[PDB]
């Protein structure tokens, strides 16, 4: 049998929230000067001056 | 003299001739390189000029 007083419920949720996808488009990076590039050991990458 | 060829990085305060002077063993060539390394001008005051 069906009773209306029992099926009633108060669902819980969140008010509002903008779902974000493709997040990395919000960060930009700049190349360092090609000459002044440092690889791993505090030294320039190429040196044939 | 058939020694391993030097890789002088472009930007070190030292000069290739200075490293060569610090490396080689033979007398006359080292003496000539040493002469060409530190041969600087001399400031001399003559007649107010």
């Amino acid at each position: 049998q069906f009773d209306f007083r029992n099926s009633m419920h108060m669902l819980t949720s969140n008010l509002t929230f903008t779902v974000y996808s493709d997040l990395l488009a919000f960060v930009s990076a700049d190349t360092v000067e090609p000459i002044n590039a440092v690889a791993f050991d505090n030294m320039r990458i190429m040196n044939e001056l | 003299f058939g020694m391993q060829r030097m890789h002088y990085r472009n930007g070190d305060p030292q000069t290739p001739f200075q490293i060569a002077e610090q490396q080689i063993q033979n007398f006359q060539v080292a003496n000539w390189l040493h002469f060409v390394n530190n041969n600087y001008f001399r400031q001399v005051v003559i007649d107010g000029v």
